[PDB]
């Protein structure tokens, strides 16, 4: 299944030059199957890389190898995470000696924490942990070829993220204290996504789930799979249309800050009712320092209304609530933002994000499966400011 | 009763994200599509992609270990 490749100074430019145009950081993971008489890491076709990177100007990080926890399974070799880390450590001499000698790198791009993937992940971070910047790992929910719409829905499945969040972390805490943990490529299902689900309003209930838990639990950085490809999980299918998730992912860049705070539900049932407050994004033009942004998603078949506590009960409170556009209801590919359809003005023009703006005092209705961002105007958090 | 009580922490940041928290990937699997060219280049397709900025775009996958540089390739 699995065939060598090549690709061309032409594919590198096409890739930086999308990035750049973009306002976009690459990473770049390079080939770790490349290996020498006694498995050790064959630096060769890396260096050809580096140098034609650093001989046109091009800023990017790096990663090496891609889930080496299934290389037997891909490739029929076994490389051990001791042998991984003295990898990285012989490719970070290679980006020191290289034009760009604070260039970043990032690893080991493992999958989610199992027993012997937990074990490569501790022997790799013991070896090679002192270069890397951020460890990476990757996380699905589902194989996308039998996940159902129900699993899309369902709070036991979204609940599974939590414990290999906590794994990952009693991991890099036992070996690289403090190091920080991003999730390097993660979506709602493998296989290129669930069929009429990845793609659709119901992706939604995992995407900013996976945000808030990732925010909320210490993840610095999560990775979408994919903003462009043939998986179903794509942002952009390849008539370049935006699915749902992309929408919501420009709602949640334009209104979630870096400050990552806590909401709950008293009474404690933390299953179908799900919340996540950050200080609002302090980019947006609207809002000023000490606002909260709270996102809220409701896996009830019947709509919440949520009562702010004090100091926040009276204050103008701005509402982001994302809808699917019909007929096809939570398998829909439109989303409409407080009942308006959201659709480019023109192939270079994102339209506005229109708020509606709530009464004072109300309470924050919230629909049957939908989730909704909203903005607490004036709420004058000193941990904001 | 469909009424339900908020609690809320704001004492200080519990974390702190990346300004880039939101990220993306392109699959290493795109790069063995002939229309590689045509479909990075395409301006709608940059123009989505500048509205998720500041980002990360991660390039890699399974292929990441099935790619090898060829100075000479066209
Ligand atoms: O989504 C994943 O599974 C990702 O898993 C991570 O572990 C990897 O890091 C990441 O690279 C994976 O995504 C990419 O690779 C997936 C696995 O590809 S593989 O070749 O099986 O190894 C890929 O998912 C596959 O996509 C195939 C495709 O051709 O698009 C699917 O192929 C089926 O469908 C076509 C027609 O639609 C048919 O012509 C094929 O022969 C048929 N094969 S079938 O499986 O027997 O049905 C295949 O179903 C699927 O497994 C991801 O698409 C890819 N990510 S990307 O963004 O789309 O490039
Ligand atoms: C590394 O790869 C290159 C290019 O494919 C090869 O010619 C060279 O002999 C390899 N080096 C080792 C030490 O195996
Ligand atoms: C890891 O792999 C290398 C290279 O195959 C081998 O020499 C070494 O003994 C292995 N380490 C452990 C701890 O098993
Ligand atoms: C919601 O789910 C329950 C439990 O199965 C069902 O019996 C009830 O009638 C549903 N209500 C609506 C409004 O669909
Ligand atoms: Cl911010």
């Amino acid at each position: 299944k699995f065939k060598n490749s090549t690709y061309s100074r032409s594919s590198v430019d096409v890739l930086y030059t999308f990035a750049n145009c973009s306002g976009l950081d690459l990473i770049f993971g390079l080939n770790a199957l490349l290996r020498t008489a006694d498995l050790q890491w064959n630096s060769s076709n890396a260096q050809l890389l580096l140098d034609y990177c650093s001989s046109k100007g091009y800023n990017i990080s790096w990663e090496l190898g891609n889930e080496p926890n299934s290389f037997l399974k891909k490739a029929d070799i076994f490389i051990n995470g001791s042998q991984l880390g003295e990898d990285f450590i012989q490719l970070h001499k290679l980006l020191r000696k290289s034009t760009f000698k604070n260039a970043k790198l990032y690893g080991p791009d493992v999958g989610q924490p199992r027993r012997k993937t937990a074990k490569m992940l501790k022997s790799f971070l013991k070896a090679g942990g002192e270069v890397i910047d951020s460890v990476t790992w990757h996380h699905y929910y589902l194989n996308g070829r039998t996940a159902t719409r129900e699993d899309f829905l369902n709070p036991d499945v979204l609940d599974i993220f939590i414990s290999s969040v906590q794994k990952v972390f009693q991991v890099v805490e036992s070996t690289r204290p403090g190091k920080k943990v991003w999730l390097g490529e993660t979506s709602s299902a493998y296989g290129g996504g669930a069929p009429l689900l990845s793609d659709t309003f119901a992706a939604g209930f995992m995407w900013l789930d996976k945000l808030g838990l990732s925010a909320r639990m210490g993840i610095e950085v999560v990775m979408r799979q994919v903003f462009f490809g043939a998986g179903n999980y794509h942002l952009v299918d390849e008539n370049f249309d935006p699915l749902p998730d992309y929408w919501l992912s420009l709602l949640f860049k334009k209104l979630v800050g870096t400050k990552v705070l806590m909401a709950s539900v008293q009474g404690s049932k933390r299953r179908k009712l799900r919340v996540y407050l950050h200080c609002t994004n302090t980019d947006n033009p609207r809002y000023k320092e000490g606002d909260l942004t709270l996102y809220a998603i409701n896996l009830h078949n019947v709509t919440k209304y949520l009562r702010l506590p004090y100091p926040f009960s009276n204050k103008q409170v701005d509402k982001y609530l994302l809808r699917p556009l019909g007929p096809h209801g939570l398998l829909s590919k439109s989303v409409q933002l407080n009942g308006l359809t959201l659709k480019m003005v023109d192939d270079q023009t994102l339209p506005p994000l229109m708020e509606k703006p709530l009464r004072p005092g109300s309470s924050l209705g919230l629909p049957a499966f939908s989730y909704s961002f909203f903005v607490i105007r004036n709420a004058k958090v000193a941990a904001c400011i | 009763q469909d009424v339900v009580d908020l609690d809320f922490f704001t004492q200080e940041p519990l974390h702190l994200v990346s300004p880039s928290f939101l990220s993306v990937t392109i699959d290493a699997n795109l790069a063995t599509d002939p229309r590689f060219l045509i479909l990075l280049g395409s301006p709608k397709l940059r123009t989505l992609a500048r509205g998720l900025s500041p980002a990360y775009l991660r390039f890699g996958g399974t292929k990441t270990d099935f790619l090898i540089f060829d100075p000479k390739k066209e």
